[PDB]
């Protein structure tokens, strides 16, 4: 299983054409402020295949 | 060149070209669709304080194929540190 091929899953909004995002930060999936603590309603967008 | 940059991480783009510079120097910077456009013009100014009365066009100077979500900018000086 090659897990090096990962990609971003969650983001605040969409992308303008032809640009790249390298923000490796927790994404808040709900009303719980992650504040660098992860947990519920908080996910790491980068996941592999 | 050691102004402020101290933790320059791995990055993508570098470029070098000719230098630009009572000199009225006008520049236009635009960012459209991951493209950076720079127009420039240099004139000999003879007015005291503010912009003069007249008309002068600006020629295109450089284009860059780099996509950045630019929102702010600042000017760089070279003070007499001595
Ligand atoms: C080269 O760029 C990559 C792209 O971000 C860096 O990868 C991660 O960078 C963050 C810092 O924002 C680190 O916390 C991670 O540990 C890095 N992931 C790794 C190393 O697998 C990478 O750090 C950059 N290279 C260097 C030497 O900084
Ligand atoms: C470029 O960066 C700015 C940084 O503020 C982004 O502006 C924020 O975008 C988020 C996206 O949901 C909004 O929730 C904030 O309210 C915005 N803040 C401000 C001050 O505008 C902007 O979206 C970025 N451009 C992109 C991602 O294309």
């Amino acid at each position: 299983g090659n897990y090096n091929y990962r990609y971003r899953l969650f983001r605040k909004s969409n992308l303008k054409p032809f640009e790249r995002d390298i923000s490796t930060e927790i994404y808040q999936a709900g009303s719980k402020p992650c504040n660098g603590v992860e947990g519920f309603n908080c996910y790491f967008p980068l996941q592999s295949y | 060149e050691s102004g402020v940059y101290s933790s320059a991480n791995n990055c993508t783009f570098e470029y070098v070209s000719q230098p630009f510079l009572k000199n009225l120097r006008e520049f236009v910077f635009k960012n459209i669709d991951g493209y950076f456009k720079i127009y420039s013009k240099h004139t000999p100014i003879n007015l005291v304080r503010d912009l003069p009365q007249g008309f002068s066009a600006l020629e295109p100077l450089v284009d860059l194929p780099i996509g950045i979500n630019i929102t702010r900018f600042q000017t760089l000086l070279a003070l007499h540190r001595s």
